[PDB]
């Protein structure tokens, strides 16, 4: 028993993996390519 | 020239095209004492821009025809440090000077050699030279008198070429301030003139409360908190506060830069993914994300609201700023 299902267990493991990495899908490499302006900001939000 | 008599019914009424000693056409608007220019390039590129009327809105109307003229002409391929060298190499420094032909044609020849070299693919020197003269004297050449001021010509190049928005912003303040760096009433007020030169051309300077630049002088050193003065860093300050008579430069810098921009979403009125280009996010409501091409039409859907908040992205989006947002517009409706 102790030898079959604590070998289940690691599946949270595996899940905290998980759960880490996709908070992170955008925050692993926010820079990405194309790295245009990189020493100011870019951004609008009203129509003129 | 033989061409007169073609050409001339191509505009008609008070319009009146008529030759120049630099074998250059130009039209004459008589009782305004303004005269623009029309080459045949340019006469099928401003055919072309007829047909986009399109735009709803004022200033995105400047920055896209100025985007579609500068990439034309082929000056965003021209960075601030060849110009500078350009026109340094002159001796074109003192605002004031008197400008002939000859030293304008010369400068632009040093300009567009470099061009070329850089780009012998796209750039054609002789008929990249006569483009830009006639866009110059079509902006500061309204009298046919064949002399024009160095500021104007400075200024016309810096906000046609490719660099930063706040670079071409310190050296043009530093082209109108003093060797030590102030700004008073009065070069401002020239800048501001040589700035609105341009937007009557086209025929959307009203809009941006028209020629008057006593208003801008005013609200720029209210700004200034009255001072007698202002500085570089204030001049930006009041820059970034978007003033009624300058946005369109940065609007045009925006629109340069999300021309490459590719979001990943469907557009709530034409249905088209992912959305290239402009993104427009209602404020309001939720799953509601439009394209510029609906946007540009003035086609709603579901109707405008009370008040119909939008953001408009113009670059690829992060997921954590949007999930922000996102969060900001449920706790909005749930209000």
């Amino acid at each position: 028993l102790h030898t079959v299902i604590p070998a289940v267990v690691v599946a949270a493991i595996l899940l905290i993996a998980g759960i880490i990495a996709m908070i992170c899908y955008r925050k692993k490499r926010k820079g990405k390519l194309t790295l245009e302006d990189q020493a100011t900001f870019i951004k609008k939000g009203v129509p003129i | 020239p033989a061409s007169q008599h073609f050409l001339s019914t191509s505009v008609q009424g008070p319009w009146e095209r008529a030759i120049s000693p630099n074998k250059v056409p130009y039209y004459i608007n008589h009782e305004t004492q303004t005269t623009c220019w029309d080459h045949p390039k340019m006469t099928e590129l401003y055919q072309s821009l007829a047909d986009l009327n399109n735009v709803r809105f004022s200033a995105y109307r400047t920055a896209m025809k100025l985007r579609r003229l500068q990439k034309a002409l082929c000056l965003d391929l021209l960075t601030l440090s060849a110009a500078c060298d350009a026109l340094d190499q002159h001796n074109l420094k003192q605002n004031d000077q008197p400008m002939d032909i000859l030293q304008i044609i010369n400068c632009l020849t040093t300009v567009y050699d470099r061009l070329e070299q850089e780009h012998n693919n796209l750039v054609n020197v002789p008929l990249c030279v006569d483009m830009c003269l006639n866009w110059l004297l079509n902006v500061y050449d309204t009298g046919r008198t064949g002399r024009i001021r160095v500021l104007s010509f400075k200024t016309g190049i810096i906000s046609l070429c490719k660099a930063h928005l706040e670079d071409k912003y310190r050296y043009l303040f530093k082209q109108v301030a003093s060797s030590t760096g102030f700004c008073d009433q009065r070069r401002l007020g020239l800048l501001l003139h040589d700035s609105i030169q341009i937007p009557r051309q086209l025929g959307e300077v009203a809009s941006f409360g028209g020629s008057n630049i006593e208003p801008s002088v005013r609200s720029c050193f209210q700004f200034a908190n009255n001072k007698p003065e202002i500085e570089a860093a204030l001049f930006l300050d009041w820059m970034r506060l978007e003033p009624q008579s300058m946005v369109w430069l940065p609007v045009l810098h925006r629109v340069a830069a999300a021309e490459t921009a590719k979001h990943q979403a469907k557009c709530n009125i034409c249905k088209e993914c992912p959305i290239i280009g402009f993104r427009y996010r209602s404020l309001k409501h939720f799953n509601y994300d439009i394209c510029q091409s609906c946007f540009f039409s003035g086609r709603v859907a579901k109707g405008h609201k009370m008040h119909y908040p939008m953001v408009e992205y113009c670059t690829p989006t992060t997921s954590g700023e949007d999930v922000r947002d996102f969060a900001k517009v449920l706790k909005n409706k749930f209000r």
